[PDB]
């Protein structure tokens, strides 16, 4: 008597675990490239 | 004649094509040398002795034995204006830059140190790019904090 | 005395139709010639340089070649009150201007580096001009944080 969606019966408890794994995925790739470019300024900043 | 007597033993050539290519350098108990040079030190314990890369830096350091820490060369950080001793002639520091004369350094020179007139390594060369009547050297010295900052002109071509 | 600062080949002049109205210079590994000043550096290689005009400063600048580099003016962040050598003659530096003896400095005298007591470039002079019974000239130098400072006296009177 209705009609479906691809995202209809994801239940929030699925969306907490996707949200968290892709989430947690960009924010180490975040600190990752934060560190990078934090380390790079130091090194440029020891030249004499 | 005053820069040539300046002579130590401490400086080992690399052999490899049967021919000279490159100096290594024992300083302050660590051994240098550059990637450019191939093949194996004179001396058979260093050439026998393991070296930990740094291509960034381009020098391979390799930690000496413990015994020959007592005959090494003595590093320096600071670099007061004016003339260094070298195992050609005299090298010109100036305005943050070390500078050999006219055709001095070419192919095979590589990794030579530059000392100072007191008789310590106060830098070591990786290659050299001929800016004119005076050429300059890409070098790396040594700070008071040990940063080790690399001093690479544009464009150098790689002795 | 004075003549032991006449002996740079390093600087060059300007050629317009065959005569001389300017000198361009090369200091630091940059070469300087004064915008106002229209005509072909002699030296081919500099000519065939491409620059980079400055309006607000009055010169134009444009990166010398590698392999000339070498032999170049030395510029200085210093400049200590009193006597300049000059290639006309001595100058005299009170209270930050440059001022020379009467009818010194024409047309065709500007790019001209004024040497110091040592022997290398602390400025450039682009004109000069006599106020009541002084002659003072217009000149950019260079501060001690490189910020290329240019003072100019009123109603200056080009070259």
């Amino acid at each position: 008597y209705h009609a479906q969606t691809f995202t209809a019966a994801v239940s929030k408890t699925a969306w907490t675990w996707l949200t968290s794994l892709l989430g947690g995925s960009a924010v180490i790739i975040i600190i990752g490239l934060v560190l990078a470019t934090i380390v790079a300024m130091y090194v440029l900043t020891n030249q004499k | 004649r005053m820069v040539m007597k300046l002579e130590s033993d401490k400086t080992f050539p690399i052999m490899l094509e049967g021919k000279i290519n490159g100096y290594a350098c024992v300083v302050g108990g660590k051994l240098f040398r550059p990637m450019h040079v191939e093949g194996k030190i004179d001396n058979d314990v260093l050439a026998a002795l393991k070296t930990k890369k740094a291509s960034k830096y381009d020098l391979e350091y390799a930690d000496v034995p413990q015994n020959m820490r007592a005959d090494t060369f003595k590093y320096t950080h600071e670099k007061p204006q004016g003339y260094y001793s070298w195992h050609h002639g005299a090298v010109q520091y100036e305005n943050g830059r070390f500078t050999v004369p006219k055709g001095v350094g070419a192919k095979g020179d590589s990794g030579r140190p530059i000392l100072d007139n007191q008789g310590r390594v106060v830098a070591i060369v990786l290659g050299g790019v001929n800016e004119g009547s005076r050429t300059a050297l890409s070098v790396v010295m040594w700070n008071e904090k040990g940063v080790t900052v690399k001093y690479t002109p544009e464009n150098c071509e790689q002795w």
